[PDB]
RNA sequence: UACGGUGCUGAAGCAACAAAUGCCCUGCUUCCAGGAAAAGCCUCUAAGCAUCAGGUAACAUCAAAUCGUACCCCAAACCG
RNA sequence: CGAAGGUGUGCUGUGAGGCAUGCUGGAGGUAUCAGAAGUGCGAAUGCUGACAUAAGUAACGAUAAAGCGGGUGAAAAGCCCGCUCGCCGGAAGACCAAGGGUUCCUGUCCAACGUUAAUCGGGGCAGGGUGAGUCGACCCCUAAGGCGAGGCCGAAAGGCGUAGUCGAUGGGAAACAGGUUAAUAUUCCUGUACUUGGUGUUACUGCGAAGGGGGGACGGAGAAGGCUAUGUUGGCCGGGCG
RNA sequence: AGGACCGAACCGACUAAUGUUGAAAAAUUAGCGGAUGACUUGUGGCUGGGGGUGAAAGGCCAAUCAAACCGGGAGAUAGCU
RNA sequence: UAAGGUGAUAUGAACCGUUAUAACCGGCGAUUUCCGAAUGGGGAAACCCAGUGUGUUUCGACACACUAUCAUUAACUGAAUCCAUAGGUUAAUGAGGCGAACCGGGGGAACUGAAACAUCUAAGUACCCCGAGGAAAAGAAAUCAACCGAGAUUCCCCCAGUAGCGGCGAGCGAACGGGGAGCAGCCCAGAGCCUGAAUCAGUGUGUGUGUUAGUGGAAGCGUCUGGAAAGGCGCGCGAUACAGGGUGACAGCCCCGUACACAAAAAUGCACAUGCUGUGAGCUCGAUGAGUAGGGCGGGACACGUGGUAUCCUGUCUGAAUAUGGGGGGACCAUCCUCCAAGGCUAAAUACUCCUGACUGACCGAUAGUGAACCAGUACCGUGAGGGAAAGGCGAAAAGAAC
């Protein structure tokens, strides 16, 4: 997912931005630190995916 | 690129297994390879009180050097060195001595 | 222990005290010198 | 500092020599005086810290040319 | 108001202990590890909006990191912040 | 007996601390020698 | 009563006298050696603003952030 | 089919030395003839490391003092519990500041640390623990003093200093009782409070300063008077009649 | 009233003994002086090396003082060991 | 580029990838908390406290940006005072700090030597301070030479431990001239003719080459000892490749490489070519650097210590001629020769190595070589500046010892 994020509008990367943080990131920090979450790789891939959305969002907004 | 690689059948050139064929299990970035049924060490490990306890003397394979193996030709039935040629933009390996692409 | 032993051998290397021999050792050398004069 | 504002005379260094030639360090100082110069073209008194041969060169070159040199080299008067 | 991007990064873990446990089962307070730069307004707003409960008041201490060692190599852990979040009478989590 | 080192953090810092080494020419040269010697702690700050 | 305690219940709960180096007291008396400053605080107005702004009073409502808080501290934890 | 090195033996040269070989070792050595030297150690109160000696010797850190029973343990003079005994009690008690920085509390281990043993510990390992509108800091204000735009001065670096700006050890708003944790509490809980700002409504209304005045605002000693903390005794209440 | 008197805290340090490879690189014990003052103490500040400060001893200036400490000139120089 | 990866101690768990959007390598971007010149004010560095403006469909709270000083320039304001200057406000541009050595300049010791010591030496060294560059500095004759000539500066070998200076002690010590490295000349003080004429500087573009990833890269088997072969023995092959490193002992032919031949989407350094802008060629005529040269006094630099001392620099007092003129030619005068100060620019030869790459050593091999082969400027010591260690090697492979 790098062209897929590249082909939306600024509003839609703000939506999937807030959903990467909201649904994914926070619930996996809470789920990870409360004994659950066997699958730990999700933390990494979510974090890098927020990096992609902020990158494309900085590239799309202005310069 | 790398001459001996992952799913490949080799023969062993030096030591304890000289002339034994076998398939490469994996290949370690130390420049070593683990080849099945070849460099068998008799480890004996402790039954850890965590998840399952085998105990005993487990006979594993050890990593031999990449330079101690060469891939088995099977058209001549001997060891053979590997080169790299280009075919249709693909860098392919080929056997030396009959020049056959692998 | 080795560091404390090197520093605690290095204790009286720059001393001044004249009535004490080597900075620390008590003696009567003031009276010995003084009586020699 | 003791610098003539016209000629740029710093204090320099030297020796007190004696009759036995014993060298000692000294400073030669300029003859710095603070004199107030009438400029007619501006109708004002510009006060400068000149030497006593900065006044010779002001008497010869004129005060306007000298002030043009100080304004030229960024010396503020 | 506090933006939601800030407000997600503040809460970090629920704190499990016996002081925490007796605080929940005896005085409505949930104890949780927060961001080190998180203020009490941020923690209150983030529990209001991320566990959808009603917070009465927050009390924040900062816990100092312990100097441990591996072998003969020391190291301080890391300071964190612990928030005692006193909820109202209607709550579950 | 009252030994020489009677510690105070405020005098440690006002005297030998970083904002006090940086405050003058020669303390900046001190910091330059401590950085050049390559030193884990430059001043005594904490 | 995992004898470690844990809950429940709980009477009287007054007076006299003595009394500080603490409080009234930043007082009072006295003495020369003649005993910080600036803000908060209370007031006065100038420029300005004048049926606005501001001030006062009552009521309501919101806010009071941040860092320290363990433990030793005449000492086996500080300086030696 | 065993190098250097190490350790013995045998032979040999006038000597420094050489040669052969057993055992250890486990991978390098080097003829001859030349070349270059960090080229030869017993001394330097030589430098560094190791190991002796005195020597199983002095000592084991206040002459406040211990005794017994029981428990745990592989093992108890020292740990835990109990009963006695002694010591401090204007301290050897309690609370802080400075300073330290997890030593606090719990479980667990006894290698080293503890001048002995240790099951114990301020030791090792792991987990826990520090909750504030009212306490303190930050903050507002300043003293000594620092720094200091401009500025005056000075070979350069820099010195001094005006406006200012910092600087507490001083001045400035407000919370007490009771309960609770193994470990925090004027912070948590219960009860009862108080303070300062913002905003809104309503009623009345002249408000307004890096400006004026007051106040803050402040010595040593002494003397009583009125109190309180606190204590003693009686009454009351509960228990005992040895 | 008092650089007043006796005497604890507090500041000091006159004598003796111990200690002198100490419990302690200046103390302990028993006595001792001052103890409303030219006192004592906390916190901060200022003065710096031929310089400070000194009720003056050549005292003190981080267990160092007839010229601190650190670094450098520097492998000073040593007709001496 | 790729069949394997998610850095190490350091294994695990959870996964990603295998013909291409795993991972790894490179170019260019994005993000880049706080402290630090630190720059909004302050401060005990990594913290405390703001102001201003813009925006925020819960705008009772948030988010972003700007706000240091100084120099220069401009605009608007603006005292004593009328005009005006000082001052004030705002904007634009630049600077500030760090860094090992080399370089120029401002200051500048003493120990030491003289067998004492004061002139002298050490020594314009150590050190302090300012400034600059990839080099700096110097530089285009008011220079030598010597009646012949040379032709800017810098560096190297002689000259030559020479002439000289010197309590004529200790010591200091040239130039002329010769041989080389390198070679380059110009502009303003000034008008007219004439214009873009060479010249460089700033940029675009094109070409060539280099850097930053890479690709291909020859040729061996049998037998004996052995734990293991690259070793012994026997027979082959490569070489523009027998530099080196690893592989279970010593490998040209096992592996990585080496010789050799190629490779860049992008960013770049250098060199040509070329577009634009700025800049000025060339001709005639004129001018041709005044508190200056020189002097008196004091001091310094010149190898030269005031001496018979030329020359240069200037703190102080003075003070010309200005091409029918002036400086020098080692006191000084005359004759003769040579040159044109009081304005400035200028490449190369030259000096150095914080840092990068490749290669090399009759350099060291763990008490040596860096203080530091190892998580070393660390532990530790000291208030501080500062001082400053010790510590490498199981094995071929952890098969690192089940029971």
């Amino acid at each position: 997912m790098k062209a897929k994020e590249l082909r939306e509008k600024s509003v839609e990367e703000l939506n999937t931005e807030l959903l990467n943080l909201l649904r994914e990131q926070f619930n996996l920090r809470m789920q990870a630190a409360s004994g659950q979450l066997q699958q730990s790789h999700l933390l990494k891939q979510v974090r890098r995916d927020v990096a992609r959305v902020k990158t494309l969002l900085n590239e799309k907004a202005g310069a | 690129a790398a001459k001996i690689r992952r799913d490949d059948e080799v023969i062993v050139l030096t030591g304890k297994d000289k002339g034994k064929r076998g398939k490469v299990k994996n290949v370690l970035s130390s420049g070593k390879v683990i080849v099945e049924g070849i460099n068998l060490v008799k480890k004996h490990q402790k039954p850890v009180p965590a998840l399952n306890q085998p105990g005993g003397i487990v006979e594993k394979e050890a990593a031999i050097q990449v330079s101690n193996v060469a891939i088995f030709n099977a058209a001549t039935g001997k060891a053979d060195r590997v080169g790299f040629r280009f075919e249709d933009g693909k860098k392919v390996r080929f056997f030396k001595s009959n020049s056959e692409t692998i | 222990m080795d560091i404390n032993w090197r520093h605690n051998q290095s204790t009286f290397y720059h001393f001044t005290s004249d009535h004490r021999i080597s900075g620390w050792k008590e003696t009567n050398a003031m009276y010995v010198a003084l009586n020699s004069q | 500092s003791r610098v003539c504002q016209v000629t740029g005379k710093r204090p320099v260094t030297g020796n007190n020599r004696s009759h036995a030639l014993n060298a000692t360090k000294r400073r030669f100082l300029p003859n710095l005086h603070s004199h107030r110069f009438w400029v007619e073209s501006e109708k004002r008194f510009v006060t400068l810290r000149v030497s006593a041969k900065g006044m010779r060169v002001i008497d010869k070159k004129g005060i306007d040319t000298v002030l043009a040199e100080l304004r030229a080299r960024g010396e503020k008067y | 108001m506090i933006r939601e991007e800030r407000l997600l990064k503040v809460l970090r873990a629920p704190h499990v202990s016996e002081k925490a446990s007796t605080a929940m089962e005896k005085s409505n307070t949930i104890v949780l590890k927060v961001a080190k730069d998180a203020t009490k307004a941020e923690i209150k707003a983030a529990v209001q909006k991320l566990f959808e409960v009603e917070v009465e008041v927050v009390n924040t201490l900062v816990v100092k990191g312990k100097v441990k060692r591996h072998g003969q190599r020391i190291g301080r852990r890391s300071d964190w912040k612990k928030a005692y979040v006193t909820l109202k009478e209607g709550q579950n989590l | 007996m009252k030994r020489t080192f009677q510690p105070s953090v405020l005098k440690r810092n006002r005297s030998h601390g970083f904002r006090a080494r940086m405050a003058t020419k020669n303390g900046r040269q001190v910091l330059a020698r401590r950085r050049a010697k390559g030193r884990a702690r430059l001043t005594v700050s904490k």
